[PDB]
Formats: C-alpha cells, structure tokens, sequence
C-alpha cells in the first residue's frame, strides 16, 4: 500500500435532505473503521474556498484499497457551477435523498445535470431512514429514484440503494453506522478506478507551428493525455479537414525523444505536412479516436455579476467566442423554446453553431468570451455534428 | 523545436 488508487466522489441531492451529514458521517465512521482524519458537521458545512466563486468542503477518506477526495456543497447554486465548470470532480456521485421528503426538485435537477456533465456513476443513499419505521413505504421512495434515475440513462434498476441515517450513524450508533460503510463498499464495488491519463488516447492541442525544409512542420504544446511515439500516425483536427501524418520525431528542451507523454510539452515533426495546412485551435490525436464538429448541445452556467460576469442580461442573436483549449472560435447560440434572455448567473441548455469545427466529444469543457474577458462556462453535453 | 526549461517549443 502507501497510495493506492484515488476516487473522486461527491454529494448531491436536494437541500438539507443530509448530505453535509453524509460527509461527517463518512469522515468519521471510516476515520474510527479503518483509520484516518475524521470530520463533523458543523465544520463540513462551512462554505469557503474556490477557483475556475463556489461554495464548497473538501474531505479526504480510505477504505482499506482506496483513497477517496469527497466534495460537498451548501447549496445548489454551487453544484452547478461546479458540475459545469468541472471544478468538482466526481468519477461517481453519492445521491443524498431523504426518505422523509422523497425525490424531491433538485434531486432531479442533480441527477439532470449530473448526466449533462458526464458524471459516470451514481450511488444512492436513501438517508432519514430513522424517521421512518415503514418497511412497503421506504419500498417506494427508492422505486421513485429507480424510475427517476431511468428517466436520464442511470441503470436505476441496477442502482445501489443504501437506507441509513447520516445522523444515527455519525452520532455513534453503530447500528446505522453499518450502513456508512456498506455505502462504502459499493463506492469500491460500483464505483470504477478512474482511467489515468497516458493510458487514454493521444491527445494534443496544438500551441506554436513552425516549418522543416525537408520533413515538413513540427508543431508544440502539452500532451492531453496518451503517448505519441516516434512512428506512429496522427491526425490534425480543426477549423480545415483532417489529415493524416506521421510522427517522424518529438524533441523536448532540444533533446529528441523516442515519445512523448502526458503530462509533457514537446514538439512533434509532421512528415509531409506544410505550415499553412496548420491552424490554431487543431489538435493531434490518435487517428479516428476523436473528429471535428460545428455544432453541439451544452449546458453552460452564465457568470454572475459578483463573479465578475456581466451586469446586464444577453439575448437571441447573441454570438460571442467559445475558447476551446487553445483558441476562442465564434458561434451561434440557439436557446430554449420560449426562452428570451438568459441573465447573469443562471444556467441553461444551450444549442451552440461554430463558424469553424473544432475537435470534441462529450464532456469537452470551454469558455464563452466577450472580448477575451470570460463571461461564461460550459460543457459539451452532446455533439449534434 | 524551442523551448528550454518550460515554454511550448521544440524541434524535430
Ligand atoms: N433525524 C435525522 N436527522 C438527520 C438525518 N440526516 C441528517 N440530519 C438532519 O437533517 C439536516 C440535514 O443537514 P445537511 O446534511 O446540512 O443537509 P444537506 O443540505 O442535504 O447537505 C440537519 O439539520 C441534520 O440534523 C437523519 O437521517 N435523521
Ligand atoms: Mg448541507
């Protein structure tokens, strides 16, 4: 052991329904279990910290194989950001839901959102059990998230359900505190180690092109993810049609590499390949693992006026620059029936039109700009072409 | 390529 694989979890759900309560009670229970610092409530409600302003805690928990980095916010408006700026990594998400209220809004707003933005898993643990002494009764509440779960493509037949108390437990009553680590378990059982890296498909945004008289161009950047080595093809994708390439070296700090990894900035020599077939805003990528579109449907959160966001709200026909990696390309953006305006600091479904394609898949993240000063965020919920 | 220490840069 030492480090073993790390989990990014998370907690949503509508308001108060425990999931601040949860977080103690996970801190705890496995802090006293198999070891580690543990946390209350009281101090796993506070709202401090941001970056990419949210309100947001931060808890780090083990069970016996893994490491967990768990992230819980007060309320809703913070999940949104989160989720959509990808501020919040979840690679699986813990839905908090009282069995008290039931599935309530922001439950389905989460579980929404939650498929949006590419949350990959979903646990469920159906808290306040305590206050209800129904067996036929907690039978439907979970048939409610089955259902509702199903309704946005989670294996809500298959979906784990845990009924406990973040409150009985957390306290010190074993009985319930039984079920924090039978929660546990499915977040090691249902919950997959996330994919490092070098071991998806190569990926590089392009950042500087120059020319080599005989061979061709190189181009620079940080390697995205995977490796490039020496021989093999690629693919430039963006703004003109995709061509096809191969590596005929890579150089770092002058010194030429047989690959190039993850994690790197290097240069990559295109053989055949002339300066002006190259454009800002193309990638390199292993051929075929990902193409061009102009068109995509995203959810993207406005920036508030105290975030620095716009003091007045935008309309149709608005067309700023969407930043994607390396450079802001401009489009069109298509809004909900019956939508207006859209003021700042609220989120929204957005049909976005580029005037240049751009690389991309579900869950590509970028920015929307005015004048290169960010106004907005968002991710690529769906690529419509 | 370019680059030294840690600039977007290279060669080929
Ligand atoms: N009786 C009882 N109280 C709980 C339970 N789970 C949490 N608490 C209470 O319910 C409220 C939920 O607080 P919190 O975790 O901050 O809510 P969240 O906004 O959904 O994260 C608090 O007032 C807790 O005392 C439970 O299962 N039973
Ligand atoms: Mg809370």
């Amino acid at each position: 052991e030492r480090t073993k694989p790390h989990v990014n979890v998370g907690t949503i759900g509508h308001v108060d329904h425990g999931k601040t309560t949860l977080t103690a009670a996970i801190t705890t229970v496995l802090a006293k279990t198999y070891g580690g610092a543990a946390r209350a409530f009281d101090q796993i409600d506070n709202a401090p910290e941001e970056k990419a302003t949210i309100n947001t805690s931060h808890v780090e928990y083990d069970t016996p194989t893994r490491h967990y980095a768990h992230v819980d916010c007060p309320g809703h408006a913070d999940y949104v950001k989160n989720m959509i700026t990808g501020a919040a990594q979840m690679d699986g998400a813990i839905l908090v839901v009282a069995a008290t209220d039931g599935p309530m809004p922001q439950t389905r707003e989460h579980i929404l959102l939650g498929r949006q933005v590419g949350v990959p898993y979903i646990i469920v643990f159906l808290n306040k059990c305590d206050m209800v002494d129904d067996e036929e009764l907690l039978e439907l509440v979970e048939m409610e998230v089955r259902e509702l779960l199903s309704q946005y493509d989670f294996p809500g037949d298959d979906t784990p359900i845990v009924r406990g108390s973040a409150l009985k437990a957390l306290e010190g009553d074993a009985e319930w505190e039984a079920k924090i680590l039978e929660l546990a378990g499915f977040l090691d059982s249902y919950i997959p180690e996330p994919e490092r890296a070098i071991d998806k498909p190569f990926l590089l945004p392009i950042e500087d092109v120059f020319s080599i008289s005989g061979r061709g161009t190189v181009v620079t950047g940080r390697v995205e993810r995977g490796i490039i080595k020496v021989g093999e093809e690629v693919e430039i994708v963006g703004i003109k049609e995709t061509q096809k390439s191969t590596c005929t070296g890579v150089e770092m700090f002058r010194k030429l590499l047989d690959e190039g990894r993850a994690g790197e900035n290097v240069g990559v020599l295109l053989r055949g390949i002339k300066r002006e077939e190259i454009e800002r805003g193309q990638v390199l990528a292993k051929p075929g693992t990902i193409k061009p579109h102009t068109k995509f449907e995203s959810e993207v959160y406005i920036l508030s006026k105290d975030e620095g966001g716009r003091h007045t709200p935008f309309f149709k026909g608005y067309r700023p620059q969407f930043y994607f990696r390396t450079t802001d390309v401009t489009g069109t953006i298509e809004l909900p029936e019956g939508v207006e305006m859209v003021m700042p600091g609220d989120n929204i479904k957005m049909v976005v039109t580029l005037i240049h394609p751009i690389a991309m898949d579900d869950g590509l993240r970028f920015a929307i700009r005015e004048g290169g000063r960010t106004v907005g965020a968002g991710v690529v919920a769906k690529v419509l072409g | 390529s370019c680059n030294c220490v840690c600039g977007f840069c290279c060669s080929x």
